């Protein structure tokens, strides 16, 4: 799994692999690692996929309560409290959990990390899954603030790619989000890494290329 | 268990009519998710008529590998003939077993030809190893790595009698890709060889790189 | 309890033209110690429906002491014959007290048979139950029944349950059922069933360590459960191999 | 797997199945089980496939070293003691359970043999995972002075109780007879198992269907 | 498993049952666990098969080393010139099986070829040798053995090497394997000295015979070995259901 | 001492499922084992849940057993207290939901819900057995998921083909599902005896039967 | 951990470590010497993993080539040079391992510029590029996306740095200070860098 | 421990050693190993003392709380009107201990309260709540027990409650604990149906001096209690000394 988000000047990038295993062995290749929590909310989904999938409707329920008994709009920062808190009490469990919470509220555009063992970090730009190391050396090496929506897309796809280009547990179709003041829109819903390495890597498609 | 999960990888032996082909990835895996190499071919070969598939631990692979040249050489300069594919498919069992109690974690396997001498005929020889140097002589298929179960599926599924040259090509390709494809900790590209008593055709597989 | 302490071995359940037949030997063993060799193992539950066991006896003891006031209750509540509890009740009832202790890993060290007849066409028993007489110990007949009225269940360890025409516990899963998936066959005469169940039990005596010859068969049949007279069961070995003595073979080699 | 040997009228019969499992899957389906020791004695063996390979091999050589030593007909009994003394030396990590028939001086012979190195000299016996199934048969039906037909429809009957109930086991049925002048490997006896659904037609790739980088063709002589 | 020897007042029996098993299986149904080792020299076998079996095989080739370097040089004897049968065909007749298997050899005798006892081994250096390799490696070894016999310096003898290699002389009983523990105070209760072969035959079938009924280890048919200074016999038993009136 | 007593065993047998644009196959075989040895030949897996959605399961069978029976009372609750039959989509949450509600002590059981919806797509949910699941045209759970998968991966994407074949009906696929079981009987113990084959369409589900090898 | 890195190109190969010597929680040094082993004849060994090992097998390895070299009279080649390292490591793996991760490099005219990726369990192939230690999950993709045939040293270099900011930006042993081998045309260099 | 209840034609013979032992220590010589439960109803204590103590005493609440239920209301029996004695002293003779302790009671009878059973709870009744009791905690609590009594319905009784709390009835002989397994055959041997009150006292007194023989873990000295309809007689023996004529 890898999975990515990071703050442009337009608002925030999401993008995901969406390869699923049991143990070694590939349980699918279409799975959604993008989950709206909320119209102004994204999560993606790394670590445990029942684990995820649940507590992140979970969060989904909740939210949507509370935006029916106060008649607003719940803010990032609130939603990920609330998972994390809910993360927590199972802290010892063996919940496997590696969650981005990514939205716009009243102030601004904002990120966060969860993971099962209760941590909540703010920041501009998180990696998880196995292959969030290479994403993170991509997107460090490739990342400004002021890039425009097309370079910022352009950037999510590559360090996605090369992710499952190292890590074998990393691979599928690539999906890039876009979260703006108005929603998010899915600007790649998904492109198969497989015309992505022919198209980056090897594009002359003459030999076996050489790592 | 696990340590054939470290490094990944499989290999395919497949038979059709006066000709045979041998077939594996290409992925140098460590510590089971990081691809390390994408050219690290599980094939080689012994003489023209022998070629032997090594997946499992890629330290036992490249020291089976040496060994079995040594001996093949030796033997064949000794003698001043190539050597016959089951005299070699029987030696590879002995030197696995030598090692039965702290063995080479390999998953072996040998393809080739039998030559009957009369003019010269060429039957497809094909044989399975488990890491102790048990076995299994076969007329369609064998298939060893992590990879086996898929492969088998493939391999049980696709299979057809008594094919030419392009159709072995490319149901062998077909099989492996399809085996590939499910497997977290193998693929990265594949080589096919295709052996007749001619000619050998080496190709490389436009395959998922991830 | 925390594991089998005295055990029963095995059970043969077979349907046959006029309902069923189980077996059991009458053995109860303290590991390799064969302390009681007189014990019941297979139970009455009601006039169409008996229980079986392997392994542990208490915790049998235990299920067949749930399963006796089970069916006084219903006898308690009965209005007309229709309302007995049929042996596919019981079935339902003992698989789901496994999958609840299961699930508490506490279960019962037992393999459970509940066989019976699963109708009340064949005769009206069941109209004036009699808990502590019996009047089978009268000069009328057995009924065929169709095989499919009746019912033989399996319940092993971890609330597995199936139904089928004959059911093993224990060895007889190996030894029995072979022979039975060879052999048996559909509206066998007490005589045939009689027979291939004391083929399978010789078997049984001769390659199971915990087995006994003392059987004890049970019949369910159109004149309700019946127990049959204990009876020793007459095993000679089939080879005169066995008895050839060792000082006329070659004194040398391992000649044993 | 399932092997079995019985004695009869002058004449010994060994059975076995052909699967051969790696884990949960079949990796032979046609292996075969029944290994010559010489023209005499036959093996059957149950356990780990390639110490059963091995040891047989080395039994059957340092047989033919022996006859051709001594210039007499192999004796069971030899075979006997050199493999128990094997298997023994390994305190069972060689895991071989075998039946092991013959005939010699002393008439038909046939032992069963277990990895820790115990031998028993027996009309019958059967080994393998399938075995308790096979000796079920064999104890139902045995009987002595049987005629070699009569022997070989047991063994038969035998060796499919444990292929059909014993998920070890599988495959074909393979028979030898071994008597005074010769023996009878028969491979396959039975053939019970085939695959019953096929396709109505094979599926065939057309040419040029599997994508390709690169290619090279090289000549041989 | 059982193993008994009993002395009685012209010679010594063994007695064992027949069944092998592994676990609850029942691998052998009629082993063979008395085994000469010398023409008046057998030993009863306990503990793992294999174990007992390579140990046994072993003391038959040093017995054999040992008698063949007794043999004194020359000639000897130039002058000097060298029982009720027991009814083992009633003992094994059953009602249900007469005649179901007419060809059945249950019984052997054999007379010794060393009529003086010139040069077999001693019955107690035989058992001590034994003892010495069990003990040697009593680390891996895991078997008890009854040794009986008759030489002409101490006549019939028990010697028990049991478990870690430790030799005992029995003068009246010997008793090993999982199934003599149940019959340790019959056979003490009922044992006398200076039996006769009749009585000592009884005796040591009705122990076999209870061991069997209460040991589930235990079992088959039973094996008796009867050693005499000139002779030795060896019995089958079929017949060995137990009837209790109660 | 005696050791802890293990609440779980894999009772063996293959699920295999596959979608089509107005129709869903859904394949099981029937035998029952312990171990090695075979406990029955005849233990479906396949359970009806509605007029148009039914669901297979391998793994233990006392757990697939309850598992199968709950979700049909819960169903049952449903129609009564609902007025209404739940789709399959409905269902596949609700079985995601009782699964995950023993997270910590897990049913042993894969299972597979196969379905119509109101627009009469063939659909498929694969589960994982603490409620991962996924939408799937195509899935197999049980001991010969790893055999069959690559089968139907390269027959109905055919990712790795230039010539691909478009030509997709009911007939050739059963043919397909049931070549796929055939072929995970060749080379999987656990798999074999007969195999109940499902299909459900516009009329509704329909059940045929095909023998497999007994070894 | 000990940081390696490798890069082959057309015309050059160059390695590159971190220079820390680490006794438990403390630097013994910021300018550690112990990890790269020239060789006699345009070969190096770069050696990570435990201060004693990496001594004891780089010390054998090198006076083993260069006694073979000196017996020979020649320069053995960077492949067999490869192997016979591998070989050693692997004859040692079963009686009494060196844990101890290897880039091995060097040009010959028979091969050019070569570069050899071998690990602990004596795993080996030859590689464009390649990393060990834990800082190889954040370098390796750098690699990947910024290496092409026909670099030149100075791009080569490039990369190297874009490696050694990641590393100290993003990596949780913040590395800074590194040193780099660059052969090419016939000559080996040797810098150091820091971040 | 040994203890051992057999059945004979008018009652039933309860005995036991009496050695509780901590390893190889004996922490408890002469034991009581035999309580009395109601004034026709004893117990058999085997295995952990203090599991078998401590539920013995919540059975003997039990059975006063079942007893005095078990009196119904008013008047009864209002005309109803309600063997060879045991040489104990000869028994217990020798020669070096002769009036070398004069003062010893090694006797004692009494007869019951409740003459004609009226209210006395079933032996079997008692029997069966002690099963439950131990099986319900059967994972912690490990002990044999072995109950005798006498009721009006099944007359003289034997109860085996084994470890893991089955129960089963006997109607000849019980028997457990560690030294049974000795005397398991010589029992089976020599029991008969109907015995005397001479025959089982002798026989059931030798069962507990063989078993003492055998096993370390058993001795001390021996408990016989009889039971009968009308009273209970109970004897202490301290001649357990076995003599071999070999
Ligand atoms: O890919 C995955 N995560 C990505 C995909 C979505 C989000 C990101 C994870 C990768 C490993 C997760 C490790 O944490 C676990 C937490 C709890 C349980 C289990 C694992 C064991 C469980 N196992 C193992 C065999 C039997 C079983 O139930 C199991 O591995 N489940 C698969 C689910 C795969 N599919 C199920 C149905 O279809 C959708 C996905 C699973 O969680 N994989
Ligand atoms: O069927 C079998 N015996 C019959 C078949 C013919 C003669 C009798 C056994 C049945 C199960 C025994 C497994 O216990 C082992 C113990 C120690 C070592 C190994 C196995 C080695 C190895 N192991 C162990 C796990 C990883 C691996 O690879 C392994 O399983 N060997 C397989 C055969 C392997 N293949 C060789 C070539 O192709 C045919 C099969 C094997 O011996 N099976
Ligand atoms: O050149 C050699 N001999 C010279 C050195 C002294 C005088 C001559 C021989 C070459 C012979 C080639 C035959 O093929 C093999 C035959 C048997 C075994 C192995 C290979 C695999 C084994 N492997 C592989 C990795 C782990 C392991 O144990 C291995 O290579 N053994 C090495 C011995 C290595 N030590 C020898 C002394 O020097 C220090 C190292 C070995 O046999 N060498």
């Amino acid at each position: 799994t890898t999975t990515l988000a990071f703050k442009f000047k337009d608002g925030i990038i999401v993008a995901v692999d969406s390869r699923a295993s049991m143990g070694s062995f590939i349980s699918s290749q279409n799975v959604e690692k993008i989950i709206e929590i909320n119209k102004n909310i994204l999560g993606t989904m790394a670590g445990g996929a029942a684990d995820c999938l649940y507590w992140e409707k979970y969060l989904g329920k909740i939210i949507k309560i509370y935006e029916l008994r106060n008649n607003e709009k719940i803010s990032v920062r609130a939603a990920s409290t609330i998972l994390s808190n809910i993360l927590y009490q199972y802290k010892g469990y063996g919940l496997c959990c590696g969650i981005i919470l990514s939205g716009y509220d009243h102030t601004g555009f904002n990120m966060f990390y969860v993971d099962d063992s209760g941590k909540k970090v703010e920041g501009n730009l998180f990696s998880c899954g196995s292959g969030s190391t290479y994403a993170y050396s991509i997107l460090d090496s490739a990342y400004d603030y002021n890039l425009n929506l097309d370079q910022a897309v352009e950037l999510a796809r590559n360090a996605i790619y090369h992710a499952t280009f190292r890590d074998g547990g990393s691979g599928g179709k690539v999906r890039v989000f876009h979260i703006h003041k108005n929603g998010y829109d899915k600007i790649i819903e998904g492109e198969d890494v497989f015309d992505l390495h022919y198209h980056y890597t090897n594009p002359e498609q003459k030999d076996q290329y050489v790592m | 268990g696990s340590i054939y999960n470290y490094n990944g990888g499989c290999v395919l032996g497949m038979s059709g009519s006066n000709c045979v082909a041998i077939a594996c990835d290409l992925r140098l895996g460590a510590n089971t998710f990081t691809t390390v190499s994408t050219k690290f071919s599980k094939i080689f070969k012994m003489n023209n008529n022998v070629y032997v598939g090594l997946s499992g631990l890629a330290t036992d692979i490249q020291t089976l590998y040496e060994i079995l040249r040594y001996r093949v050489n030796l033997y064949e300069v000794r003698q001043d003939a190539e050597m016959d594919v089951e005299c070699f498919a029987n030696m590879l069992s002995s030197i696995l077993y030598s090692n039965r109690f702290s063995p080479y974690f390999v998953n072996p396997i040998v393809v080739g030809f039998k030559l009957k001498h009369y003019k010269v005929n060429y039957e497809p020889y094909l044989t399975a190893y488990d890491l102790i140097g048990a076995k299994c002589e076969t007329r369609d298929f064998v298939v060893n790595g992590v990879t086996s179960e898929q492969l088998f599926g493939m391999c049980e599924s696709l299979y057809v009698k008594d094919q030419d040259e392009n159709g072995l090509f490319e149901t062998i390709s077909q099989c492996l890709l399809s085996a590939l494809d499910r497997d977290c900790i193998s693929g990265w590209g594949a080589e096919v060889l295709v052996l007749t008593p001619e000619k050998i055709i080496k190709k490389k597989l436009k395959a998922r790189m991830d | 309890t925390l594991g089998p302490v005295v055990t029963g071995t095995s059970v043969i359940a077979i349907k046959y033209k006029h309902g069923i037949m189980i077996a059991a030997d009458r053995k109860a063993s303290y590991g390799s110690y064969a302390k009681f060799q007189n014990v019941e193992r297979i139970f009455k539950i009601n006039n169409k429906t008996v229980m079986g066991f392997s392994g542990e006896l208490a915790d049998a003891q235990y299920l067949h002491e749930l399963l006796t006031r089970k069916n006084i209750n219903n006898l308690s509540e009965k209005k007309r014959k229709e309302d007995m509890y049929t042996p596919q009740h019981y079935h339902s009832y003992v698989s789901r007290v496994f999958y609840v202790r299961k699930n508490r890993i506490d279960p019962l060290f037992n393999n459970i048979i509940i066989a019976g007849i699963n109708s009340q066409k064949y005769d009206n028993n069941d109209d004036n139950v009699l808990l502590y007489t019996n009047k089978n110990n009268n000069n009328e007949e057995y009924k065929e029944i169709h095989k499919d009225d009746l019912y033989i269940g399996f319940v092993d360890m971890h609330g597995t349950n199936f139904c089928d025409d004959y059911i093993t516990t224990g060895y007889a899963r190996y030894f029995a059922l072979t022979l039975l998936r060879d052999h048996y066959k559909d509206n066998m005469t007490e005589e045939e069933a009689r027979i291939l169940i004391n083929e399978c039990l010789r078997i049984l005596y001769f390659r199971d360590a915990t087995s006994s010859n003392f059987i004890q068969i049970v019949k369910v049949t159109s004149k309700g459960v019946e127990y049959e007279e204990p009876y020793i069961l007459p095993c000679v070995l089939n080879s005169a191999d066995y008895v050839y003595p060792s000082t006329l073979l070659p004194p040398a080699g391992c000649m044993w | 797997t399932t092997i079995c040997g019985l004695v009869c009228q002058n004449a010994v019969i060994l059975g076995a199945d052909t699967r051969a499992t790696e884990g949960p899957i079949v990796a032979d389906k046609n292996c075969s089980k029944l290994h010559y020791i010489s023209k005499n004695i036959w093996c059957a063996g149950a356990g780990v496939a390639g110490d059963l390979e091995h040891t047989t091999l080395w039994l059957q050589h340092n047989v033919e070293l022996h006859r051709l030593n001594t210039n007499t007909q192999p004796r069971v009994s030899m075979c006997v003691s050199r493999l128990t003394q094997e298997l023994f030396k390994y305190q069972g990590y060689k895991v071989c359970a075998i039946v092991l028939g013959g005939v010699d001086v002393n008439g038909p012979q046939l032992y069963g043999i277990h990895p820790h190195g115990s031998s028993c000299l027996l009309p019958f016996t059967a080994l393998g995972s399938g075995s308790l199934n096979a000796m079920a048969v064999l104890e139902a039906k045995y009987r002595d002075n049987m005629t070699i037909e009569e022997g070989k429809n047991l063994v038969c009957e035998a060796i499919c109780a444990g292929i059909f109930n014993d998920l070890g086991s599988g495959g074909n049925v393979d028979i030898c007879v071994i008597t005074k002048d010769s023996y009878q490997h028969i491979r396959p006896y039975k053939e019970p198992n085939m695959r019953l659904y096929h396709l109505p037609h094979p599926t065939i790739y057309p040419k040029g269907t599997t994508p390709i980088l690169s290619e090279k063709i090289e000549y041989i002589k | 498993t059982t193993i008994i020897g009993i002395i009685y007042d012209n010679g010594v029996m063994l007695a064992c049952d027949s069944r092998t098993s592994s676990g609850t299986f029942i691998s052998n149904k009629c082993s063979r666990k008395i085994n000469r080792i010398n023409e008046n020299l057998y030993v009863c076998r306990s503990g793992a098969s294999a174990h007992s079996q390579k140990i046994i095989e072993i003391i038959k080739h040093y017995c054999v080393s040992m008698k063949n370097e007794n043999r004194k040089k020359g000639r000897f004897h130039e002058g000097e010139t060298i029982d009720e049968e027991i009814d083992i065909d009633s003992i094994n007749y059953l009602d249900y099986n007469n005649n179901n298997d007419n060809n059945l050899v249950t019984k052997n005798k054999y007379f010794y070829e060393d009529k003086f006892n010139d040069y077999n081994p001693l019955v107690e250096n035989v058992a001590h040798i034994t003892k010495k390799i069990i003990y040697t490696n009593n680390n891996f070894l895991s078997c008890a053995l009854i040794f009986g016999g008759y030489d002409k310096i101490k006549k019939q003898q028990l010697y028990a090497v049991n478990l870690n290699g430790s030799i005992i002389e029995k003068h009246d009983f010997a008793v090993s394997g999982s199934g003599s523990i149940y019959i340790q105070s019959y056979l003490q209760d009922k044992y006398k000295k200076f039996m006769t072969k009749k009585e000592c035959f009884n005796l040591i079938l009705n122990c076999v015979k209870y061991a069997m009924h209460n040991d589930n280890s235990s079992g088959g048919l039973i094996r008796i070995v009867n050693i005499t200074k000139s002779f030795v016999e060896e019995f089958t038993v079929v017949n060995t259901q137990m009837n209790f009136q109660y | 001492g005696f050791k802890r007593w293990y609440p779980y065993i894999d009772n063996g047998g293959t699920v295999i499922g596959l979608t089509g644009k107005d129709y869903v196959i859904l394949a099981a075989d029937t035998r029952l084992s312990l171990s090695y040895s075979i406990y029955t030949r005849f233990c479906p897996k396949i359970s009806k849940l509605t007029d148009k959605c039914i669901i297979g399961s391998s793994g233990m069978q006392s757990d697939i057993k309850t598992l199968h029976s709950l979700l049909q009372k819960k169903i049952q609750l449903f129609v009564l207290e609902h007025s209404h039959y739940p789709d399959i989509h409905v269902i596949a949450r609700l079985l995601c939901v009782i699964l995950y509600s023993r997270r910590f002590f897990p049913y042993y059981a894969f299972n597979i819900l196969a379905g119509v919806d109101e627009n009469n797509k063939g659909v498929l949910y694969n589960y994982d057995s603490v409620g991962s699941y996924c939408e799937a045209t195509h899935s197999c759970v049980g001991s010969g998921s790893q055999l069959i998968l690559p089968i139907l991966d390269n027959r109905v994407e055919q990712k790795n083909q230039l010539i691909k074949n478009t030509n997709f009906n009911l007939g050739d696929d059963i043919n397909f599902v049931k070549d796929a079981i055939t072929s995970a009987t060749e080379r999987d113990i656990y798999t074999g005896d007969k195999t109940l084959i499902y299909v459900i369409d516009k009329m509704g589900i329909n059940v045929n039967t095909l023998d497999l090898k007994q070894d | 951990m000990d940081t390696l890195i490798g890069l082959r190109g057309n015309n050059f190969v160059v390695l590159a470590a971190d220079t820390y010597s680490i006794n438990s929680i403390i630097k013994l040094k910021n300018d550690d010497n112990t990890k790269f082993y020239d060789i006699h004849g345009n070969k190096c060994l770069l050696l990570g993993g435990s201060i004693g090992d990496r001594l004891q097998f780089g010390e054998f390895i090198r006076k083993n080539v260069h006694l073979y070299q000196y017996q020979n009279n020649t320069d053995m080649f960077v492949k067999s040079f490869a192997f016979f390292t591998r070989k050693n490591l692997a004859y040692y793996l079963r009686r009494n391992p060196f844990e101890v991760n290897c880039l091995i490099a060097g040009y010959d005219k028979k091969d050019g510029y070569q570069l050899y990726w071998c690990d602990y369990l004596s795993n080996m192939d030859s590689v464009n590029k390649g990393a060990h230690g834990y800082g190889a999950y954040l370098v390796s993709a750098i690699l990947d996306k910024y290496y092409h045939e026909n670099l030149t040293v100075d791009e080569a270099l490039d990369i190297f740095k874009l490696c050694f900011e990641e590393l100290k930006k993003r990596f949780l042993l913040t590395q800074i200070n590194y040193e780099l081998r660059i052969m090419y045309d016939n000559k080996v260099e040797t810098q150091y860098v820091t971040v």
